[PDB]
């Protein structure tokens, strides 16, 4: 909710950052916001003060291997590496994503020989788009709310549909108009999908989510075509809907559900659309 | 005992997996002070099913007998007391698993009734906010050199504050973040400080299904 | 007590003045301050000594310390329980004793009907009662699960 | 299909062929058995597609071809427990395996034959033959140490080097290694094949230490071994193994021998006052005289003093323990020669008098 | 004698009556003496009078067009009755089929009382329940906790399960047995003091002056 | 403080005071022995805190009373480590204990003595010597019919009841139970008291069965058992064995006796095709025939048929297999009668020879 109000307002906001980022989410002089760690699902605790404490006794870290030596593997595990990658936190370092992701173990390595080097192993015996273009936007924005929770530059398809639309969600949901269940307009601006099953037969699947930046949910149970109106729902860049809405008895997920569906040419029906120049 | 927790601990005890009593207890209304009787006044599949169901009637009639009743100490206290001896000369202790953080063993009512003056703990975060932006607001100080901003001291008029408010840009503004109460500014158009106050006296049920604020707005 | 190790035995405590509910208060503080087990908090019967007057104590019947010795059918360990609250609480030390249709119920009450004769000291009843009516029964049985 | 054997020939086989099979794999038909009659011979197949074990057995009498499979574990069992001298008459009759023997009767399920893996038959490229007890030999003295789960895979198992009038064998995991050289007195071809961990045990199980030669045949990625008419094939994984002559210390200078047994029983002893986890201990040398000292987090301490010949330098370095005992139990000497090149350096362990088994551990710095 | 069954149906009910509206179409029972099949099983289909339900159908699948021809219950009443009438009928979901029978024995107007007032039907899910609490205890659920498969078998619907539950049901009740094995008297009588008395009597002024009674005194 | 004792003298006891180790201790120095010196005589104690191991042997080299607390199984290999001859010398340096043979030397740290806890002397209320065997015979014969984790907590141990001149045992799951019975040739007063298993699975391992009589010492809350020098003390769990003498079917009507060897090998072999789980096989039982059948979940059949001795009426009975193999492995004898009554009935079961073993076990109806 909080990023919606924020974005409508301004701009950066910004992917974490191990060089620059604080403990919470901090302001530089031009950037309005930058990702406070906690944010970071995955992450340990240990490994932000690491991360952090790091950063204090050596400079900004200078690539990633420089911050893999500086802070050994035992404080920033493998595992957690790769979540930071996925967060976007070394973008700026390595503008190949797929290629800072490989060469962690690699980098890891050298680390812990000059580690071991020093202490108390046993020794050994020998012996041994992608571009200054980093991942792609569509797919790197959908890794970051797997990991942090919202898509980075807004929706896959944010920027409007409004005339139609509230964008409010649950927050608008519980003060609504009364009725048995609440009528609402929903527009889906990015679903991944299947019709799944469970060797029994089973009452899904819609997956919603509401845009503008708002919020989105399993759903839950419904159903209504058989598969025809489950098609439809299916799947990349288009969606608006009449459905019926009620707010759930059970808190942590509403429902929001497709009874009727229209097209992006169907939603261009939308009424009827009308066209708007502005000169 | 809760009106979900009650149902959900009978129906354990009663023997049934956890599928068969969420089946039930996702029946039950929302609602905080929910009992028995208002549950079968909101909901009309209870009665129903009541009637239908030999295991959910047994649930029920246990459920009946144990509505209300108090089950353990809890995760949370519900405030600190001042007296002017020790507090021994009053009640005894209870205190967690390692005999740490000692509490009343009479409560928030009782306790105060029984003569030591009590202050409540608080759990909302508005303070941690204001505090936080307070520091993020005074580290542009050295940025300018602008003197540390004292939020007591701001006027009492300001456009700013009451352009956004006209605006409509509540949400995150603190207890206002209703799209209801919104929907009121909007149309209302709030435009001083005893309005502010009156906001949250007025958005209420009470007030809107009695016409005054519609009278109070013209 | 380091008497009987590890097993718990039942106690009802009262305060009969001022003097010993400042008492109990101190007792049940001094518990929560110990620690405790899954069990819940638990007392030293030697607590008994210096935090004592004003209290008068109820030896828990069966599920006491002198009800659980006599059960086992050791007289000395019976004899030096007692022993203490002849020294510490005279007059204000009482068997429990209950008529409930429980395991080992009468043949405890047998015995502790004897002892307290060879004692001189004193018992009272009671029925522990846990709910207003008999159909009830279930639903504790049910609230202490 | 119908034939009827002695328990005896019958035993020994189905021992060796069962005794790696985990009861329940992960794949079912793993854990049955393809059995064959045709001609007068029965084969057995029995594999976990790394290894593979087969076997005949002459049939004397009445016999009749056909293809079936059974629970190879409850059919080991079975067989184990007959009588001494036991005849039994099998019968195959459709989908159901009939098992007799006197007044005993059963009734097993059935997978087809047509369900097992056949693997490929391959052309030979390297041949020799050997008795049992130097193979036996050459595994034992060095099968300990391969790697358990080190992500350079190749060290689950065995070099073979086949070079001039030679045959070799070494092992390691990266952290000891074992070499171990014996003449075969034929001229190879040359090739070299990493069989793997559970090969090696297997082959070792197999090794009936007696008379009897063993022709093994390596092609390019499979191997197979007979001795007589007991068959094994294992699969192989190719890969880059390290080289042995980079291992080598370089020319140890110094030389350091003791008895052995000696040697052995207070290395085990100083092993218990040693750090849980490392299992680790010092090593000061001089004139004549030996000191072994090790410590834990327990404050224990150890301190050996024996009687060893040492002449040359003093010298300061850690090992751990687990891994010199190792070497000491398999070599059954009665003195050993220790070379040493420096601390930081291979090792290299040896009996004074044979080099026909030799064992290098790399040090510690504690 | 010991007398099994398990009737699936043209689908059910979700609320209230999960017979009303509905009829049977297969019974499908096994006869068991001493713990055994003797082989007479009684496996009829009956008359549908409606619709076969569309989740009845992919339970185990079945025509409508097969059950039409079929007699009706009123053709083998008494047939299936002097089949089960004085022996033990264990049932899966015990209130399901018995709900259903007893209707349709009502609906046959033949002075026919519920076959619960001269058959001792047991549930099995109650004894599973007890011996695995929270546990999933469907058929399904037990068929896969004993490794039997009832999925891969030709018999789809009631005599599928009766054979299959009768295993399982002989399993659970076998299973191995257990040994196991599982006034007067004179005596003292602490009188109040007449200082105790005196607190006494200050103690219950206390609670007469406050509070208007003291059933002692009256 | 100092004592020197030889190696040789230590081995026996060393070893013997070393088994009931293993606690996963969580006091910490449960997994220490106390040592005092006083007089010439070292006492030992090796304990769980539930049982105790005393051993006293003389001190005929030098000594200096004081005591310590070491490490039980660290001290104990150490010491079993050293070699054949050695004359080892010990000696507590107030807060550390040197371990010194020779020229060896060893420095571990140290727990008090003083700090160890005491399990408190107590007086015998029954009292016997025998022959090592006996108590062998007897403990071997029902120990494995004890439960391991039960409710009924008293039942993880054994009943030792006297009368007359018998000591009898059971031991039991609730499901089998064995009982055995032998003369022991002095009048013995009437006890009753419940060893836990832990206590008699020790006990087990200290007899060698050689010619040092036992001789045990019973109170109200302990148990102990001296041979010669070592002794052995355990508490006792306290009581309510349920009655055996009602269980036992009231003259089991049908005698049934078979070699018990061919018996066992049928039931080993029947036991393959069985429920893994538990083990369901059953029985067919004819005018001198016996005809078993076993069937598991998955389809498979055994079937055994065999001559056996049994004049009674025909009846049918289901079992676990495991627990009929289990008596029949403690039945150390040729033939076994088996007394019978029905197919829902337990059966008693003896050597055809003596009344001293009794074994019954409930049945499974199938």
């Amino acid at each position: 909710g909080l990023v919606d109000e924020c974005w409508r307002m301004g701009l950066k906001i910004l992917p974490p950052d191990i060089n620059s980022g604080l403990y919470h989410f901090h302001v530089n002089d031009d950037g309005e916001i930058v990702y406070g760690i906690g944010a970071i699902k995955g992450v340990g605790e240990g490994p932000i003060e690491a991360i952090i404490e790091a950063r204090n006794k050596g400079g900004y870290f200078r690539e990633l291997f420089d911050l893999c030596a500086r802070t050994d593997t035992k404080k920033l595990n493998r595992r957690v590496l790769e979540k930071l990658i996925m967060s976007g936190a070394f973008d700026r370092l390595g503008p190949h994503r797929a290629a800072l992701m490989n060469s962690l173990g690699d980098a890891l390595k050298a680390a812990d020989q000059h580690a071991k080097a020093e202490a108390i192993g046993q020794l050994d015996l020998f012996g041994v788009y992608a571009s200054c273009q980093p991942w792609p936007e569509q797919v790197v924005l959908d890794g970051e709310r797997e990991t942090l929770g919202l898509y980075l530059t807004g929706h896959p398809i944010n920027q409007y549909l409004k005339e139609i639309e509230r964008y409010v969600g649950g927050v608008r949901l519980k003060d609504m108009h009364p009725t048995e269940r609440g009528k609402v307009i929903t527009a889906a601006g990015l679903v991944v999908a299947a019709r799944v099953m469970v060797t029994k037969r089973g009452n899904r699947i819609g997956i919603c989510t509401l845009d503008d930046r708002s919020g989105r949910l399993e759903v839950m149970l419904f159903t209504d075509a058989l598969d025809k109106y489950q098609q439809l729902l299916e799947k990349d860049r288009i969606l608006i809907v009449s459905g019926q809405v009620s707010f759930d008895d059970f808190s942590g997920g509403l429902k929001m559900t497709a009874r009727e569906v229209m097209d992006i040419d169907e939603a261009r029906e939308k009424y009827a659309r009308g066209l708007a120049i502005s000169l | 005992m809760a009106a979900k927790a009650v149902i959900r601990d009978v129906g354990r005890v009663l023997g049934h997996p956890y599928g068969f009593v969420d089946r039930i207890s996702k029946l039950i209304p929302p609602d905080p002070g929910m009992t028995l009787a208002k549950a079968f006044e909101a909901e009309p599949q209870l009665p129903e099913i009541y009637e239908a169901d030999e295991e959910v009637k047994a649930l029920i009639d246990m459920a009946r007998k144990l509505e209300g009743v108090t089950r353990n100490a809890g995760k949370h206290a519900g405030g600190v007391v001042i007296a002017p001896t020790k507090i021994t000369d009053f009640a005894p202790l209870y205190c967690d698993e390692e005999g740490k953080h000692p509490v009343t063993q009479f409560d928030k009512s009782d306790v105060e009734y029984a003569g030591l003056v009590k202050f409540d703990f608080l759990g909302l975060r508005t303070l941690t906010i204001i505090n936080w932006a307070l520091e993020m607001i005074n580290k542009r100080r050295a940025k300018n050199g602008e003197p540390p901003l004292d939020i007591a001291a701001i006027p009492l008029d300001d456009k700013k504050s009451f352009d956004m408010l006209q605006r409509s840009e509540t949400t995150a503004v603190f207890q206002l973040e209703s799209r209801g109460m919104k929907d009121l500014i909007k149309r209302l158009q709030p435009d001083c400080f005893e309005d502010m106050i009156a906001l949250v006296a007025l958005f209420r049920p009470g007030p809107l299904q009695s016409g005054m604020v519609d009278n109070f707005i013209d | 007590c380091d008497l009987l190790g590890d097993e718990l035995t039942h106690l009802t405590v009262l305060a009969a003045n001022n003097t010993g509910y400042q008492n109990l208060t101190l007792l049940i503080s001094k518990a929560y301050q110990r620690g405790y087990g899954a069990a819940g908090p638990i007392i030293d019967r030697d607590w008994l000594i210096e935090l004592n007057e004003g209290l008068i104590l109820l030896s828990g019947g069966r599920m006491g310390d002198v009800g659980r010795s006599l059960l086992r059918g050791n007289s000395a360990l019976v004899d030096e329980c007692v022993a203490f609250y002849e020294e510490h609480f005279p007059d204000r030390y009482f068997l429990e004793l209950i008529r409930t249709g429980r395991p080992d119920e009468e043949s405890y009450l047998h015995a502790a009907v004897e002892l307290a004769e060879a004692r001189g000291l004193p018992v009272v009843a009671t029925n522990d009662v846990r709910f207003i009516d008999s159909s009830d029964f279930d639903a504790h049985e049910i609230r202490v699960a | 299909m119908k034939f009827t054997v002695e328990r005896e020939h019958l035993l020994k086989p189905l021992q060796q062929v069962s005794g790696p099979l985990g009861g329940r794999p992960t794949l079912p038909i793993l854990g049955n058995l393809l059995l064959q009659v045709a001609d007068g011979t029965l084969s057995l197949t029995g594999t976990d597609l790394e290894m593979e074990m087969v076997a005949r057995v002459a049939l004397v009498q009445p016999h009749e071809p056909g293809a079936t499979t059974v629970p190879a574990r409850k059919f080991f069992d079975i067989c184990r427990g007959l009588p001494e001298g036991a005849e039994i008459a099998v019968q195959l009759e459709g989908e159901r395996m009939l098992v007799r023997s006197g007044r005993s009767r059963f009734s097993l399920s059935t997978l087809p034959a047509a369900d097992f893996p056949n693997l490929d038959d391959w052309q030979s490229e390297v041949e020799f033959t050997l008795p049992q007890a130097t193979m036996k030999r050459l595994i034992e003295a060095t099968q300990f140490s391969m790697a358990h789960q080190d992500v350079r895979y190749y060290l689950n198992g065995m070099l073979f080097e086949t070079e001039g009038e030679e045959l070799r064998t070494v092992a390691t995991d990266g952290h000891r290694l074992a070499v171990c050289s014996m003449p075969i007195g034929q001229s190879l071809p040359s090739h070299s094949v990493i069989v793997p961990r559970k090969g090696v045990i297997e082959l070792m199980r197999m090794l009936d230490g007696g008379d009897n030669p063993l022709r093994v045949q390596i092609g390019s990625n499979n191997i197979r071994a007979h001795v007589g008419d007991f068959i094994f094939t294992s699969k192989l994984v190719d890969g880059r193994f390290p080289d042995y002559r980079r291992v080598l210390p370089k020319n140890p200078d110094k030389h350091l021998e003791a008895g052995c047994d000696l040697l052995k029983q207070a290395f085990a002893r100083a092993a218990i006052l040693s750090n849980e986890k490392f299992r680790g201990v010092r090593l000061y040398v001089s004139e004549n005289q030996l000191k072994i000292t090790a410590n834990n987090p327990e404050q224990e301490e150890a301190e050996e003093i024996l009687d060893v010949t040492y002449s040359g330098a003093e010298m300061e370095i850690g090992f751990n323990v687990s891994y010199v005992l190792d070497v000491l139990n398999a070599l059954k000497c009665e003195n050993v020669r220790m070379m040493l090149t420096d601390s930081v350096s291979s090792v290299q362990i040896e009996d004074a008098a044979s080099q026909s088994a030799a064992y290098v551990v790399m040090p510690m710095r504690l | 004698r010991q007398i099994v069954l398990d009737t699936e149906t043209t689908g059910m009910n979700q609320i209230g009556a999960h017979y009303e509206g509905h009829k049977i179409i297969e019974i499908g029972a096994v006869e068991v003496v001493n713990r055994r099949l003797t082989g007479n099983n009684f496996h009829v289909y009956l008359k549908p009078d409606r619709l076969v339900d569309p989740e009845a159908f992919g339970v185990h699948g079945i025509a409508d067009e097969f059950l039409l021809d079929k007699p009706t219950f009123a053709e083998v009443a008494d047939e299936f009755m002097d089949y089960i009438r004085g022996a033990e009928l264990v049932i899966h979901n015990a209130a399901f089929d018995i709900g259903f029978m007893d209707y349709e024995f009502s609906l046959l107007k033949r002075d026919i009382p519920k076959t619960n007032t001269f058959c001792k039907v047991t549930d099995s899910l109650a004894v599973a329940r007890k011996m695995f609490p929270g546990k999933r205890n469907s058929l399904d659920a037990l068929c896969a906790r004993y490794e039997i498969d009832n999925s891969k078998r030709t018999l789809h619907g009631a005599l599928l399960d009766a054979q299959i539950l009768a295993e399982v049901y002989l399993a659970m009740t076998g299973g191995q047995l257990s040994l196991p094995l599982a006034q007067a008297s004179k005596l003292r009588v602490v009188f109040a003091t007449d200082e105790e008395i005196a607190a006494h009597e200050a103690r219950l002024d206390l609670v007469q002056k406050k509070g208007g009674s003291c059933l002692w005194r009256a």
